[PDB]
């Protein structure tokens, strides 16, 4: 999915 | 849960906003050809991207943010990485009157900013934003009481209970900002004077912000310069036209 | 001038007595609505309602003190802004209803009748909300409303000019005083005085952003002539430059 | 000349 959420939980 | 947020001193408000703080990065400037619409607009893009990948990580350090689910998260950061990119910049040019300090080795005056369409207009509403900040002798306890500010009020408005969170830590936050003006030795008088002058400064953010979008839109819209993959879904989830 | 000269009880009475009236809407017997009537009402409004802003404007205290080119500006940026929180100040007893007019009275859905004026429904809408959960009183709206008028042009002004901005500046600190007076009447303590302070004025970054999409939403009407716009309403949509 | 101009005067 988005960046955004992946960033925010690495 | 009733949070380490809330159970912050002021003085522990501060010192956690202050170590949060992102490093200033550096441009891909080369001096050895000169500036096009492409180029510049390309040398600022890749700046903010790297930008956003400390302001990510500096969000999850801004007490309270991590206690949203991932969704809210999401949404405070898309809804503020502009004006948060653009208060920093305004608080790193502070010293350097007529110019913006993008990075240390990108430092541009409004007459350069002419040479991308339509972002002297830009360049000009951020001096002028660098301007008041130095009239006001802006200090950095409340610049990062300001930049956290930001962003959990820029997006809050466009959600129970986890609005209600949020309040409570911008509350503290204003505790906090009254608190380091009372230690600066201004009167009572002067302290919600002071918070009132700051605060009307965010709307003029706001407004650049809105601005700038618009304005990397249309540079998107017309194949100028390539965005990253996140540069793209940040700039996505503002719609425009 | 004489606006610094004033007291706080005095800031709030010049500021009631300033008071534009509550327009009515031409709306009705034709019955309902199509996208382009729901526009000409919404639009019409909007033109008659600007014409009593400025004489508000003249009424608000130190505002006449300034040069007639500053006056402009300071209009020009703001007059949305001014608006909507009008708009959202009188909707704020009827949740989930935007009140126009006495006789216009809308809710969210027929703000589909419109393309993409939804959007901007719902963020006026959660702004009356907020208000409401505020308790937000008359006479802190007016205060704000004038705030508006003061600050969102004063960031885009060399030469004695500088006189000028520090004019505005001082009122606005008036201003915050008048607002501190009335939390400090109504028995908030210091620590509550700021914090709902910075409460209200946070809400001014989000009708500022509200504004910006309005005045992009009503360009877009504009330049598919599906609704006909009056000169002044034009001027001061073309001052935005779009 | 601007419309805004003329209501400012009256
Ligand atoms: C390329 C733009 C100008 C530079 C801007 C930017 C970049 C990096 C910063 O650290 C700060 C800023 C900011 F200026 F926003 F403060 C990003 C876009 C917004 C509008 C233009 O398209
Ligand atoms: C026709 C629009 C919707 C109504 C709006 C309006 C009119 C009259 C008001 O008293 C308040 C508002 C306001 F909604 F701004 F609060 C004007 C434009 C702005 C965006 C749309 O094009």
């Amino acid at each position: 999915h988005k960046i955004l959420h992946r960033l925010l939980q690495d | 849960k009733n949070s380490l947020a809330l159970s912050l001193t002021a003085d522990q408000m501060v010192s956690a906003l202050l170590d949060a703080e992102p490093p200033i990065l550096y441009s891909e400037y080369d001096p050895t050809r000169p500036f096009s619409e492409a180029s510049m607009m390309g040398l600022l893009t890749n700046l903010a991207d790297r930008e956003l990948v400390h302001m990510i990580n500096w969000a999850k350090r801004v007490p309270g943010f991590v206690d949203l689910t991932l969704h809210d998260q999401v949404h405070l950061l898309e809804c503020a990485w502009l004006e948060i990119l653009m208060i920093g910049l305004v608080w790193r040019s502070m010293e350097h009157p007529g110019k913006l300090l993008f990075a240390p080795n990108l430092l541009l005056d409004r007459n350069q900013g002419k040479c991308v369409e339509g972002m002297v207009e830009i360049f000009d509403m951020l001096l002028a934003t660098s301007s008041r900040f130095r009239m006001m002798n802006l200090q950095g306890e409340e610049f990062v009481c300001l930049k956290s500010i930001i962003l959990l009020n820029s997006g809050v408005y466009t959600f129970l209970e986890e609005k209600d969170h949020i309040h409570r830590v911008l509350d503290k936050i204003t505790d906090t900002l009254i608190h380091l003006m009372a230690k600066a030795g201004l009167t009572l008088q002067q302290q919600h004077q002071r918070l009132a002058q700051l605060l009307l400064i965010l709307s003029h953010i706001r407004h650049m912000s809105n601005k700038g979008m618009e304005h990397l839109y249309s540079m998107k819209c017309k194949n100028v310069v390539p965005l990253s993959d996140l540069l793209l879904e940040m700039l996505d989830a503002h719609r425009l036209h």
